[PDB]
């Protein structure tokens, strides 16, 4: 789901 | 001479077979040779003073079908900035990434990222990370071709933007990448032929200016033992 996709994502912020 | 020491040759080139999987489904492959190794990009280009051979992930299609994992599939390759870089220095492949997506990885099987024991490890960011040393996998190759042990691993499994799948199935993941050293799956197909019979098999190494070797099972495993007494072990 978008939810367990959100939640795996690891993407630090500029 | 021993045939295999040119895998440890200063200069030498390794080719890496980059294999990319996008929801576990096949979307890319490449085989890389290069000095600086190989750098893995979603071509947001970018950095042409960035290390490594650039190798540019496909941008998945704009379809309808599949739309909403192939848009995450497609933030995660915008957020890769300068991106995953591989490369080799003596006997260990190192790691380092050069944007912003955690990438976490193993040393695994051919077809299966994660065997049940979790990542090996998190590519860091700012520094290298060494991922693979040649060392302990010619002493297991060897244990090997005596029917002592597993085949030695050699698949480097990268799950990129996304924590590793520790008891998921891989195929959910939106980026994994598996790096093969051809020189090193060579090297566990001829012990696998030459445990059958002892006559003369032939190994391709797959490294620059190599010749393809016809060895009996005798002699491979002879130079095989020569090569891991000049290595460096702790």
């Amino acid at each position: 789901s978008p939810a367990s996709l959100a939640s795996n994502l690891e993407i630090s912020q500029s | 001479e021993n045939p295999l020491k040119r895998l440890l040759v200063p200069g030498e080139e390794w080719e890496f077979e980059v294999t990319a999987f996008y929801r576990g489904r096949q979307v890319f492959q490449q085989t890389i040779s290069c000095p600086e190794g190989l750098r893995l990009v979603g071509s947001e280009v970018g950095d042409r003073t960035l290390p490594g051979w650039p190798v540019t992930l496909p941008d998945p299609g704009m379809s309808l079908t599949d739309r909403g994992v192939m848009s995450y599939v497609r933030h995660v390759l915008s957020c890769l900035g300068g991106g995953l870089a591989l490369w080799r220095a003596g006997q260990w492949l190192w790691a380092q990434r050069l944007g912003h997506c955690h990438t976490y990885w193993a040393v695994s099987e051919e077809l299966l990222p994660n065997s049940g024991h979790g990542p090996d490890g998190e590519v860091p960011k700012d520094k290298e990370g060494g991922v693979f040393d040649l060392g302990p996998f010619i002493v297991d190759l060897i244990t090997f071709t005596e029917g002592s042990g597993r085949s030695p691993r050699y698949a480097l499994w990268f799950c990129v933007g996304e924590s590793w799948p520790q008891d998921q199935p891989w195929t959910k993941r939106l980026v994994m990448v598996k790096v093969v050293p051809t020189c090193l799956r060579a090297l566990v197909e001829m012990a696998r032929v030459g445990g059958a019979s002892s006559l003369e098999n032939t190994v391709d190494l797959h490294i620059s200016n190599s010749h393809p070797l016809s060895l009996t099972s005798d002699q491979y495993k002879a130079y095989l033992q020569d090569l891991v007494e000049g290595m460096d072990f702790q």
